[PDB]
RNA sequence: CUGCUUCUGGGUCGGGGUUUCGUACGUAGCAGAGCAGCUGCUGCGAUCUAUUGAAAGUCAGCCCUCGACACAAGGGUUUGU
RNA sequence: CAUGUUGGAACAAUGUAGGUAAGGGAAGUCGGCAAGCCGGAUCCGUAACUUCGGGAUAAGGAUUGGCUCUAAGGGCUGGCAG
RNA sequence: CCGCCGCAGGUGCAGAUCUUGGUGGUAGUAGCAAAUAUUCAAACGAGAACUUUGAAGGCCGAAGUGGAGAAGGGUUCCAUG
């Protein structure tokens, strides 16, 4: 019902378009957080360190155009925020994003 | 909470910079109540505070490039900035002869 | 500097021991009028002479 | 200035179309100044040729999807002759 | 080391600091101011004038990558070997 | 503390770009723009853009933002709160 895990590919290239060279990789982290908030409706998003490294792999100016992201709504653990559930945004290494749909994986 | 004391000490015991001292992020509380060097020397041996290895500066392509220079590649007219004298002076030749 | 004279180091020694706050049993006295130590001497702000 | 269910609508991703650049990596070759090493096979070699108008990007303020994937009848503040 | 005593969101005018511009080319302007050209090395070539030292990197040209060879320039042990 | 009768004066303020102190409008305005840059999780904690740790990305690039001193400073050192 709520504890859902679903795959997405995020076109960062058209969420990052026009923004300055010293704010492309930092911006890209916010439209994976804005993206995570939009689909899996939790104002609490917590993004993985491996997914950070993937965005900063080509430095700050150059960012991967398309990225593959497993998005997982989990229950929020004790010391509860007003948010009852959070999203864990984990990286999925992909060779080519060609003919990749948004996959509803199961646990 | 605060580990600035025990990155300075550890660096002064390991004889590296605090650039290289690896304080165990999951064992934060065991490092924070060391408060002295005798207690840090335990936490070197017990494998918490670890000396990170040197960031690799390989001169493998340098060696590979210089083996082309020994053959006389990258040594044409468009790779000479300094004069015939500045590159290999006449007095040093006349000395050799 | 590091290189000091015994007269200057004695001068600095006095100006350290004068640079402490009031004891908090002094304001519980009868004819008490002292709130804080007015002659407290910080090392950025006032430069001690010399 | 617009959109927020005619059982449908926008969003996202994918695919098309468009278009930009100019032929990807790998692999193969009796192609390659040669040179080294083995008695014609074997290394090294920029480059060239084929695969390959290939590869890559393409709305973020490009075009068409009817293909996946969720999501969408909700919240807030006010207003009476 | 953590951007120099702050962040976030935008990307208007006017700035400040960098660029680029078709065709013309100083017509701009007090005035080529600012900008731009030129620029390293190697090989040629170098005028007036000169106090014979200079002028001089005058001026003016050609060349420059990558690869793959060829030749030349040496130590050391017993006109040649190792 | 004051009325009346005398006495005495450092005896009456709006000003002097007066003196001292206080408070306005401007105004929640100008501003917080020199030397490329931050980002992710976690910890402590009432509280994190700034602390600490880890991982990443960068900078100084040995005529350094590095390691030591002299002048000068004088406790700024170090720990803990």
């Amino acid at each position: 019902n709520e504890v859902v895990t679903r795959e997405y590919t995020i076109n960062i290239h058209k969420r990052i378009h026009g923004v300055g060279f010293k704010k492309r990789a930092p911006r890209a982290l916010k439209e994976i957080r804005k993206f995570a908030m939009k689909e899996m409706g939790t104002p609490d998003v917590r993004i993985d360190t491996r997914l950070n490294k993937a965005v900063w792999a080509k430095g700050i100016r150059n960012v991967p155009y398309r990225i593959r992201v497993r998005l997982s709504r989990k229950r929020n653990e004790d010391e509860d925020s007003p948010n009852k559930l959070y999203t864990l945004v984990t990286y999925v290494p992909v060779t080519t994003f060609k003919n990749l749909q948004t996959v509803n994986v199961d646990e | 909470s605060m580990l600035r004391l025990q990155k300075r000490l550890a660096s002064s015991v390991l004889r590296c910079g605090k650039k290289k001292v690896w304080l165990d992020p999951n064992e934060t509380n065991e490092i924070a109540n060391a408060n002295s060097c005798q207690q840090i020397r335990k936490l070197i041996k017990d494998g918490l505070i670890i000396r990170k290895p040197v960031t690799v500066h390989s001169r493998a392509r340098c060696q590979k490039n210089t083996l082309a220079r020994r053959k006389g590649r990258h040594m044409g007219i468009g790779k000479r900035k300094g004069t015939a004298n500045a590159r290999m002076p006449e007095k040093v030749k006349w000395m050799r002869r | 500097s590091s290189h000091k004279t015994f007269r200057i180091k004695r001068f600095l020694a006095k100006k350290q021991k004068q640079n402490r706050p009031i004891p908090q049993w002094i304001w519980m006295k009868t004819g008490n009028k002292i709130r804080y130590n007015s002659k407290r001497r910080h090392w950025r702000r006032t430069k001690l002479g010399l």
